[PDB]
């Protein structure tokens, strides 16, 4: 199964400071050219929702600040300019095969 | 306009079982998957497993196959997770979000609200 | 000079040769494009005027002279030796398409090894579309934009012609269909190792069970629901589109890519045959073979099609817009998801498609090996097995630019070119040379020595009259028509056609290129240098 590692388990970025979140899989995702790893955002006390799917494009409710990249083993999710309601435990899941496995959770602080 | 409807929050005594629903709508609910997941007070994001309602078939991540079972109804667009021999460790709050296609990474775009299974 | 063995491998080795892969997914669509039921007069009159001859003159000329493809012209026309470089040449364009379609093939049988098949669901990471063009429903769901589920299947698992974006980006490679087209070029090799006695003996199994396949989907298709609508549209005569000459240039270009003369397949196949053989029963034969068996497929193939276009409760004719290969995987592959036995379906079906292939690899690749080997009779010691491996790597060589993501596109161009007026107008000058600088008289006097009788005069005014003209005919027909290629969602831009014109040219060019050759090696006036081209040397 693969095994996705978050790093950092948790930032302090301030307003309008640019952050870093980086995730890495055990194995490689991709498999008819297309990153299967996908960026969520949960506040505390609310569901997830999604940010970027396919680790290259935003979704539908999701600003042009939220930037994610990389592609078959290490992947970045950039947010700038952070705002306050950045506050939040990201996540990244990866859409394998069979089994289906979240992040470890970066706590994005101030 | 893409709308899930969940169960509200439930009790459970320890060694009893628990169905919690997942009403989809706005959306083609046979050619979709339906995801579930788990997520402990505190702690981090815990997939439980998927199904896909027009052939039925469903997936699990890991020992949750053993005791997640996953259903979906057709004609209701409901989909059932059910829980055999519930304890302490699994008082968490548990999701019900639908994927999306292929070259969208099956992203899980509309989620549910969530119930605080006890 | 090795002969054939037993008389059942030469017939065996020409039916299979005969039975392409080409038209176990054309000639049913190309019936219902011109006639259908009406397609069959045309059909056998352009087989009885043209395609018949050629192969028996073929056979004939084979059989009497015991060589291959370019040492038969010094024993008939020195200055037309250049039609054994562009036989080379075809047959290497076709080794890398043909190739790589068994390729696809292979994919497609070793993904039918499960209980359920891959392209019956919609679930799957390569289906992102649509997968509204499911079957066995009631409710009214069809918008213009839609996909197949199997349609996903091909063009984004087995394909992935998706992460390509046509003939100018070619990214990437498919490995599995490497290891795939490895295993069938290793499979060939070892066919073709020793000489023609294995390649018998493996054609006593590869093309018998497609016969044994072709009957049994064609009796267990038969007890499927709404086949009789298929095959009535499949017979259901239009005489009015029988008028216009698109629908004779069609029956005759078919009739003789399906007999398929020009390779140089028939002469190496009749040149291991005895003198004392007789080419008119084997001919008959084999010729008589291959149109009951285009019979038969186009049959089967139009019985599944009516049963699956029955069950979707919708016209036909609008089921039949897959042309090319794609027809099989799209259209097949839906109709065995829909049956109650896949597995096993599917696995026949495409073992029935990879044996179809493996006997006109084999046959092609036996044709210029032998051309190699006669044209050079001091490589016969040990240059057997050597040029065979060098033939299939050059063969590797060729697939591997139709090995990529993107490489359907070039496999459809190589498909629609170099088997147009190309073969067409090397058969078109092989049977000029033969019939007017070799001598009409003189072949039949040969075949008369050969057989015991000379054939009779219909033979005598058809190879004289009919078949080069209709030849001429067909080549006129189709330089006049502008392509036009449409393969999955895509155009092919003008420089993908004078790219296919000039992989066509290539091939061609070889002709004059040795004939210019041989009118320059040899001072002197022209007139006598036109003389000594056309005669021969004596041994
Ligand atoms: C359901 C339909 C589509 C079946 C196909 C019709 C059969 C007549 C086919 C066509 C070619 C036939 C083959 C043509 C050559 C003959 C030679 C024959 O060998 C002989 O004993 C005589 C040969 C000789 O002495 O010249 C054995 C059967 C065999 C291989 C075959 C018999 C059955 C075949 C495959
Ligand atoms: C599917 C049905 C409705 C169509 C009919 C099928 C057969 C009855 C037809 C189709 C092709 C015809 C054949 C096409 C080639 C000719 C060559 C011909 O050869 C000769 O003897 C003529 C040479 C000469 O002696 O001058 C013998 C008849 C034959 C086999 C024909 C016999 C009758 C055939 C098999
Ligand atoms: C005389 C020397 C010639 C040197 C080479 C010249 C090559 C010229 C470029 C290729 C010419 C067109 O190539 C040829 O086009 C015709 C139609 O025109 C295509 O023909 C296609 O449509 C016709 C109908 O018109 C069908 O009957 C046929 O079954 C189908 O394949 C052939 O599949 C292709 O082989
Ligand atoms: C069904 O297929 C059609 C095309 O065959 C899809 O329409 C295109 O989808 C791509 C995907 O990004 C867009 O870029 C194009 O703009 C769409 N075309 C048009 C005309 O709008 C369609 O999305 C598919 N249906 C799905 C995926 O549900
Ligand atoms: C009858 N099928 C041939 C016309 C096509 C072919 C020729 C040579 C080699 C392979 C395939
Ligand atoms: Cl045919
Ligand atoms: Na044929
Ligand atoms: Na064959």
């Amino acid at each position: 199964d693969i095994v996705l590692t978050q790093s950092p388990a948790s930032l302090a970025v301030s307003l309008g400071q640019r952050a870093t979140i980086s995730c890495r899989a055990s194995e490689s995702v991709d498999n008819y050219g297309i990153s299967f790893l996908n960026w969520f955002q949960q506040k505390p006390g609310q569901p997830p929702k999604l940010l970027i799917y396919a680790a290259s494009n935003q979704g539908s409710g999701v600003p042009a600040r939220f930037s994610g990249s990389g592609s078959g083993t290490y992947f970045s999710l950039n947010i700038h300019p952070m705002e306050e309601d950045d506050t939040a435990v990201y996540f990244c899941q990866q859409t394998k095969g069979v089994s289906w496995t979240f992040g470890g959770g970066t706590k994005v602080e101030i | 306009q893409v709308q899930l409807q969940q169960s509200g929050p439930e009790l459970v005594k320890l060694g009893a079982s628990v169905r919690i629903s997942c009403k989809a709508s706005g959306y083609r609910f046979s050619y979709s998957w339906m995801n579930w997941v788990k997520q402990r007070p505190g702690k981090g994001l815990e997939w439980i497993g998927r199904i896909y309602p027009g052939d039925g078939d469903t997936k699990y991540s890991g020992k949750f196959k053993g005791k997640a079972t996953l259903t979906a109804d057709k004609s209701s667009s409901t989909v059932y997770m059910q829980l055999s021999s519930l304890t302490s460790e699994d008082s968490a709050v548990y999701f019900c979000a639908r994927s999306a296609y292929g070259s969208e990474g099956f992203a899980m775009d509309y989620w549910g609200q969530g119930t605080s299974v006890t | 000079r090795e002969t054939w063995g037993k008389k059942v491998d030469f017939l065996l080795s020409v039916i299979g040769y005969a039975v392409d892969l080409g038209n176990v997914w054309r000639f049913p669509y190309i019936c219902y494009q011109n006639g259908g039921g009406a397609f069959l007069l045309p059909y056998t009159i352009m087989a009885i005027f043209g395609g018949i001859p050629l192969f028996y003159m073929e056979l004939a000329l084979g059989q009497y002279h015991r060589n291959g493809c370019i040492s038969i012209w010094r024993k008939i026309c020195p200055i037309f030796k250049g039609i054994g470089f562009a036989i080379c040449v075809i047959a290497f364009y076709i080794a890398s398409y043909y190739n790589t379609i068994m390729a696809w093939a292979l994919y497609y049988l070793i993904s039918s090894f499960t209980d359920q098949l891959p392209w019956t669901s919609c679930k799957n990471s390569w289906n992102t579309g649509n997968c509204t063009n499911y079957f066995s429903e009631d409710n009214v769901t069809w918008m213009l934009h839609s996909t197949s589920p199997a349609e996903e299947f091909y063009t984004r698992h087995v394909l992935q012609i998706h992460r390509s974006k046509g003939l100018q980006d070619l990214g990437g490679i498919s490995w599995q269909l490497a290891l795939c087209i490895m295993l069938i070029f290793t499979i060939i090799y070892f066919s073709i190792w020793k000489g023609v006695k294995t390649s018998g003996k493996v054609v006593w199994v590869t093309a018998t069970f497609p016969y044994i396949i072709l009957s049994i989907l064609l009796v267990r298709g038969a007890t499927l629901p709404g086949a009789w609508r298929g095959v009535l549209f499949y017979l259901k005569p239009n005489w009015q589109k029988l008028l216009e000459t698109g629908v004779w240039v069609d029956a005759a270009a078919q009739i003789f890519f399906s007999l398929g003369p020009g390779f140089g397949v028939l002469l190496a196949f009749a040149s291991y045959n005895k003198f004392n053989n007789n080419c008119y029963q084997d001919a008959l034969v084999t010729s008589v073979v291959n149109c009951m068996t285009s019979f038969v497929s186009g049959f089967v193939i139009f019985t599944v099609l009516g049963y699956m276009a029955e069950m979707r409760n919708e016209d036909v004719s609008e089921v039949a817009k897959d042309a090319g290969p794609s027809l099989l995987f799209i259209t097949y592959a839906e109709a065995i998801a829909n049956m109650p036995a896949s597995t096993f379906f599917a696995i026949i079906f495409f073992l029935m498609l990879i044996t179809l292939g493996l006997d006109s690899t084999f046959a092609g690749l036996e044709g210029v090996i032998t051309a190699v080997l006669d044209e050079f009779p001091h490589f016969w010691s040990k240059r057997r097995e050597w040029l065979a491996l060098g033939v299939v790597i050059t063969c590797f060589l060729g697939s591997l630019i139709t090995l990529t993501f993107g490489g359907a596109y070039v496999v459809k161009l190589l498909e629609e070119f170099a088997t147009g007026p190309a073969v067409l107008t090397v058969a078109l000058i092989e049977a000029v040379a033969v019939f007017w600088f070799y001598g009409i008289t003189q072949f039949c006097s040969d075949v008369k020595e050969m057989l015991g009788f000379s054939p009779g005069w219909f033979w005598r005014i058809c190879w004289v009259a009919i078949s080069p003209l209709f030849l001429v005919f067909i080549i006129c027909s189709f330089l006049m028509s502008p392509p036009q290629l449409w393969l999955f969602q895509y155009n092919y831009p003008q420089w993908s056609i004078i790219l296919g014109y000039c992989i066509g040219t290539s091939s061609f060019i070889c002709i004059p290129t040795y004939i210019t050759y041989r009118l320059i090696i040899t001072p002197g006036t022209l007139k006598e240098r036109i003389v000594k081209g056309i005669t021969p040397e004596t041994p």
